[PDB]
């Protein structure tokens, strides 16, 4: 057991840890950040994303 | 409830047991 | 393992009053969770300061505090005639929590 | 966020004191929140008695550990503290208050005065 107490100094106090693993993979992606899409155009020179 | 109830043979695997190493489209290339 | 306080404090309204509370043990550890209460006879004790220097809601900005070493102080600015109460300090120790002896405030006039 | 207290005000020597605290406006089944008891005998400072947490963890003052028992019923928002072998010297006002870490006790009830005789 850790036995955590209010009187403990920093380093003996409890910390909550969350680890987010990411996969930047060649596979189809499902979790995208909050961006909006634009119309698709063809046969033009564009900056695409 | 469970119910209570010869040597192995060997075969020629030939050229099987091969799979796509990753998820990338490739064509006319030696990889 | 006893919190030590002065028996009483006094001064005129409009003046600054300091009420101290000092630990007499290392059992308090970080001593970073000091609370102060204002107790009026016939009424439930009210929390005035917590975590050394923070105020609860419903508390006048005349009340503030700080720490130095293992000693904490409660500062009452702009002393009012309505501030006559028994003030108590409280903190954690290794197996329990403690309350101070209590300091009696008197307003002069 | 209020807490009310009820129970005996007069107890005979060596008998057991039972006090019940009923609270409303909050739950005691939430993390970081518990309910504890404090007493104040005349002319003296506040004395810690007992504390029960949301997970039914029960802690007591080291000097009264053998005399106090604290239990709770989360269906009625009630906390009950029993103190055995009441002494004639055990005359004090008892208080029910909400327990948290950054602030030890708050939302103190008015308290119940208990005299042993
Ligand atoms: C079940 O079968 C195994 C053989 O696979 C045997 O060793 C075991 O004793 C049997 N159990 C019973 C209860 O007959």
């Amino acid at each position: 057991s850790y036995s955590f107490r209010p009187t403990y100094g920093v380093g003996h106090q409890p910390y909550r840890v969350v680890v987010l693993s990411f996969e930047l993979l060649h596979a189809p992606a499902t979790v995208c950040g909050p961006k909006k899409s634009t119309n698709l155009v063809k046969n033009k020179c564009v900056n695409f994303n | 409830q469970c119910v209570n109830l010869l040597p192995p043979a060997y075969t020629n695997s030939f050229t099987r047991g091969v799979y796509y190493p990753d998820k990338v489209f490739r064509s006319s290339v030696l990889h | 393992p006893v919190l030590t306080q002065p028996a009483s404090v006094s001064g005129s309204p409009g003046q600054s009053i300091t009420i101290s509370c000092t630990a007499t043990s290392s059992d308090v550890g970080n001593y970073n969770y000091v609370s102060w209460y204002q107790h009026h006879p016939g009424k439930a004790p009210k929390l005035m300061i917590y975590e050394v220097s923070n105020r609860p809601s419903g508390v006048s900005n005349r009340f503030s505090g700080s720490k130095s070493g293992n000693t904490a102080s409660l500062t009452i600015s702009g002393l009012q005639a309505e501030d006559e109460a028994d003030y108590y300090c409280s903190s954690y120790t290794s197996s329990s929590l403690l309350f101070g002896g209590g300091t009696k405030l008197t307003v002069l006039g | 966020i209020t807490l009310k207290e009820s129970g005996p005000t007069l107890v005979k020597p060596t008998q057991t004191l039972t006090l019940t605290c009923t609270f409303s406006g909050f739950s005691v089944t939430t993390s970081g929140v518990g309910v504890g008891w404090i007493r104040q005998p005349p002319g003296k400072a506040l004395e810690y008695l007992a504390l029960i947490y949301w997970d039914d963890d029960k802690r007591y003052s080291t000097s009264l550990k053998s005399r106090l028992t604290i239990t709770k019923d989360t269906s009625k928002n009630q906390v009950v503290l029993t103190m055995t072998n009441m002494d004639p010297v055990d005359t004090a006002t008892y208080y029910c208050a909400r327990h948290t870490i950054p602030s030890i006790f708050d939302y103190w009830g008015q308290g119940i005065l208990v005299t042993v005789s």
